[PDB]
């Protein structure tokens, strides 16, 4: 749109950068490029996951209390883990997993559906139909779930901060309502088996 | 790293870390910490603080101090994120190690701001109560100390409105006591106490010693209305005016210490940390002369060994961070501020 | 009054703080020796804290003047 078409997005991995391959790197040092944004860096502490994740729940353009609230719940689930370790023995410490970055991914990674329901149309009634989701598709998904399974009216009085906490500490190991409902939906597959020739893609 | 030496301190190592103990963490200081890194400590489980260059400069001047001179005021002045309270809360702990009548404070931004309940005096006139504040400070002060408290022998009386008197030789314990059984009054009972110390002019039996936090809040304006929408005056308040009237410079036995706090200060800028700035004109008047202590960032190998301390704690449980160009960015976004350098390690 | 004087001076108002603040230490560690306040005001370091209060107190701080206040401030009371 505003940027000319000739213009193309850089990658920001300085270790892919620093060292055909050096036939397509003469081929972008030929070709122009535009400016890189503002969200991404090339510092370390950082990875799409957690920007894909601000980008969520931030509202009106509020990245700055966005991410004041992400690294509070990282906070938080961090000294969970570190209380779990303190009361833990020897042996359960040894097993327990602190690292709350890990700990997010795991529990996204086990919320994601490998698969969904779409509704087709057949002759006046739309009928739901199990289809392979991609993986963006898959990742969205889980990620606003999660967030919409933290956030609601039921807990209007406790904070978001360690109810979205508590959910990933739950969902870490397939617990949780997010966890639920995807074991819903894949009975609700389970149901809508045969209706799978309805689809045409 | 870590300092086996807790109680006495040396200039040849520095940035190293000494371990307290739990009894001195309820005992000394149960109240004066921002309830963040009291949480932050709790969550550690592991009671260790770090030295500083400024805290050993003070420590040198308490160690290097007479009695017979006036009593001598310090403050410090960090840039909003230094170590400057927890420097004072350094100087608590050797002065409670040396054995004084220690008083402290948790801040006088509590004081001025955000009192629950605003009252006509009876001990006094043109004057509010802040009965709240005055009892929680009271149990606060004897939750610090009790020896003390027994053979203080205030050498006077006070009658109350509760159809009971105390009298002479008695310890002020009774008086603690008081306001901890009734609230309305431990105002009065509070800003009495405070003239009791200083009543006591030879200080043989003990050393005073004031400790104040968010200096700041002591000189400046209220926030709080009267009922009929008109402002309030900072030396109408109870507290304020006892505070301001009461430490004078007058016991003239040791010496008093205050920080300043520019994150809870009011109807001030931000980025603003100078003394004169933010004590004011009237702050000014009040000690014109004093110890400024500029608190300034953390030091290259004072910053590594916070680093190695965070690591043996394993703080960072992200394992790719304890490398070269991790601790470059790490302490280039943070400039060697400790309280962003907190925070960074914490959500990091 | 003060209010209206915006430049403050060093003849009254200070030196009500400055007598208090150097007979209160005379007292003990000079041992009553009585000495007059002019002959106190007419020393090298109390003229170094004077012009010290000025370059603070009139025009803009910075941290050498602040450190030069603070030393002054030592000198005066020798506490090192
Ligand atoms: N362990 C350790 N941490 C320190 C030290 N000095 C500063 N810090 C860190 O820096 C933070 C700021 O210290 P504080 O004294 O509480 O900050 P402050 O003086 O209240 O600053 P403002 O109120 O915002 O003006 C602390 O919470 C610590 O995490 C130190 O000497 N040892």
């Amino acid at each position: 749109s505003r940027y000319s078409p000739e213009f193309k997005d850089p990658l920001i991995d300085k270790e892919y950068y620093r060292k055909e391959e050096k036939y397509v790197r003469e081929l972008k040092k030929t070709q122009l490029i535009k400016a890189a944004p503002a969200g991404k860096t090339s510092s370390v502490f950082e990875d799409p996951v957690i920007s894909k994740f601000t980008n969520m729940m931030m509202i009106g353009g509020n990245k700055v209390l966005a991410r004041s609230l992400m690294i509070q719940t990282l906070e938080a689930v961090k000294r969970k883990q570190f209380e779990k370790y303190h009361a833990a023995s020897a042996e359960e410490q040894a097993t327990i997993e602190r690292n709350p970055y890990t700990i997010f991914h795991q529990a996204l990674k086990n919320c994601e559906p490998m698969i969904g329901l779409v509704p087709i149309l057949k002759g006046g009634r739309f009928y739901q139909v199990p289809v392979p989701l991609p993986d963006r598709r898959r990742r969205f998904l889980a990620m606003k779930w999660m967030i919409t399974e933290c956030r609601d009216k039921k807990h209007q009085r406790t904070l978001m901060p360690e109810k979205l906490s508590h959910k990933l500490l739950e969902a870490f190991h397939n617990q949780g309502p997010v966890i639920k409902r995807k074991h819903d939906l894949h009975k609700m597959a389970e149901a809508n088996r045969a209706l799978a020739h309805y689809r045409w893609w | 790293t870590n300092e086996n030496d807790p109680a006495k301190h040396g200039d040849q190592h520095e940035g190293q870390h000494y371990n307290i103990s739990p009894q001195d963490l309820e005992t000394v200081f149960p109240h004066g910490l921002p309830p963040r890194f009291v949480m932050q400590v709790k969550t550690f489980s592991e009671a260790c603080l770090m030295v500083r260059k400024p805290a050993l400069e003070l420590l040198h001047y308490l160690k290097n101090t007479s009695f017979a001179y006036p009593a001598i005021r310090y403050l410090l002045y960090g840039e909003k994120g230094t170590g400057k309270t927890l420097s004072l809360c350094h100087v608590i702990h050797f002065c409670a190690k040396q054995d004084w009548l220690i008083l402290h404070i948790p801040d006088a931004h509590l004081w001025v701001k955000n009192c629950r309940d605003l009252l006509q005096s009876s001990y006094n006139k043109q004057r509010f109560d802040q009965p709240l504040e005055a009892s929680t400070w009271l149990k606060n002060f004897k939750t610090t100390n009790e020896r003390f408290l027994n053979q203080i022998k205030v050498q006077e009386k006070y009658v109350w409105n509760k159809r009971e008197s105390t009298e002479k030789g008695s310890p002020l314990g009774e008086v603690v006591e008081q306001g901890i059984t009734r609230v309305r009054n431990a105002t009065d009972a509070v800003g009495i106490v405070l003239k009791e110390l200083k009543r006591q002019s030879s200080l043989g039996m003990f050393h005073l010693l004031v400790a104040v936090d968010g200096i700041n809040a002591l000189w400046g304006r209220t926030t709080l209305k009267r009922e009929d929408k008109s402002p309030i005056a900072p030396e109408e308040l109870a507290l304020v005016h006892n505070l301001r009237k009461m430490m004078k410079n007058d016991w003239h036995g040791g010496a008093i210490v205050s920080a300043l706090s520019q994150t809870g200060s009011l109807f001030k800028p931000r980025k603003a940390y100078l003394p004169q700035e933010l004590l004011g004109k009237e702050g000014f008047d009040a000690l014109d002369p004093f110890i400024p202590i500029l608190v300034s960032n953390y030091n290259p190998k004072e910053f590594e060994s916070c680093i190695q301390y965070y690591l043996e704690n394993n703080w960072l449980q992200h394992e790719k961070a304890p490398t070269e160009e991790g601790k470059k960015e790490l302490l280039f976004l943070s400039n060697a501020n400790p309280s962003l350098l907190e925070r960074h390690c914490a959500y990091l | 009054t003060e209010a209206d004087m915006e430049e403050y001076i060093w003849e009254n108002s200070s030196s009500e703080r400055n007598i208090l603040e150097t007979l209160l230490q005379m007292k003990a560690a000079e041992k009553n020796m009585e000495i007059n306040k002019e002959e106190l005001l007419g020393t090298k370091e109390i003229e170094e804290y004077k012009k010290s209060v000025v370059s603070l107190k009139n025009e803009e701080e910075n941290e050498n003047s602040i450190s030069q206040y603070k030393e002054s401030v030592k000198r005066l009371l020798n506490v090192t």
